[PDB]
């Protein structure tokens, strides 16, 4: 059994940088997404993220909530997450907190594609910090959460599928669960 | 020096 997803659906956006696109989480006036978005196809194998960050300006990020483009007015990098400051606060921001979970704990995942919610299901973090999720291409940036009364606890942001078909990602401060790095190897 | 990566919607 997963938690009802309504409170999280209203926070999902699409983030595009050049030709690279994925999902972002829009809370108050900040959009959180995997920093992998600043890679072109050539960069994805061995990215130098500090150097790519320097090359990008605010107007190189295209953030879309449905059909509405949001203006990016600042950007910063925190571990493996990018934080995009936008000029509009999300009117559907629920009460929320960020938390880091442990192996054995379960959470709900809202799988999204190109900024649009697609399905909801429950996962468990395995002892080696991977999860056996149900994720296809385009799902990078999908989030996992629990509901604690009126409060949404965001605990997981999806980054990558590993060669054996399990999945790996970060907490909402950009720190990986497990000994992984955000590169296409 | 400006990034010239083509944007695709
Ligand atoms: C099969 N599967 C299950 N989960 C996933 C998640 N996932 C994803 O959705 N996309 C990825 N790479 C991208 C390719 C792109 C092509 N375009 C045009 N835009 C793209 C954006 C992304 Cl993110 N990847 C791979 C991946 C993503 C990372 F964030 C990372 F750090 C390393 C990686 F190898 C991916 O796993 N796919």
């Amino acid at each position: 059994m997963a938690f009802p997803s309504g409170k999280v659906e209203g926070c999902m956006v699409q983030v595009t940088c050049g030709t690279t696109t994925l999902n972002g989480l829009w809370l108050d006036d900040v959009v959180y997404c995997p920093r992998h978005v600043i890679c072109t196809s050539e960069d994805m194998l061995n990215p130098n993220y500090e150097d790519l960050l320097i090359r990008k300006s605010n107007h190189n990020f295209l953030v879309q909530a449905g059909n509405v483009q949001l203006r990016v007015i600042g950007h910063s990098m925190q571990n493996c997450v990018l934080k995009l400051k936008v000029d509009t606060a999300n009117p559907k921001t629920p009460k929320y907190k960020f938390v880091r979970i442990q192996p054995g704990q379960t959470f709900s995942v809202l799988a999204c594609y190109n900024g649009s919610p697609s399905g909801v299901y429950q996962c468990a973090m395995r002892p080696n910090f991977t999860i056996k999720g149900s994720f296809l291409n385009g799902s990078c940036g999908s989030v996992g959460f629990n509901i604690d009364y009126d409060c949404v606890s965001f605990c997981y942001m999806h980054h990558m599928e590993l060669p054996t078909g399990v999945h790996a990602g970060t907490d909402l401060e950009g720190n990986f669960y497990g000994p992984f790095v955000d590169r296409q190897t | 020096g400006t990034d010239t990566t083509l944007e695709h919607h």
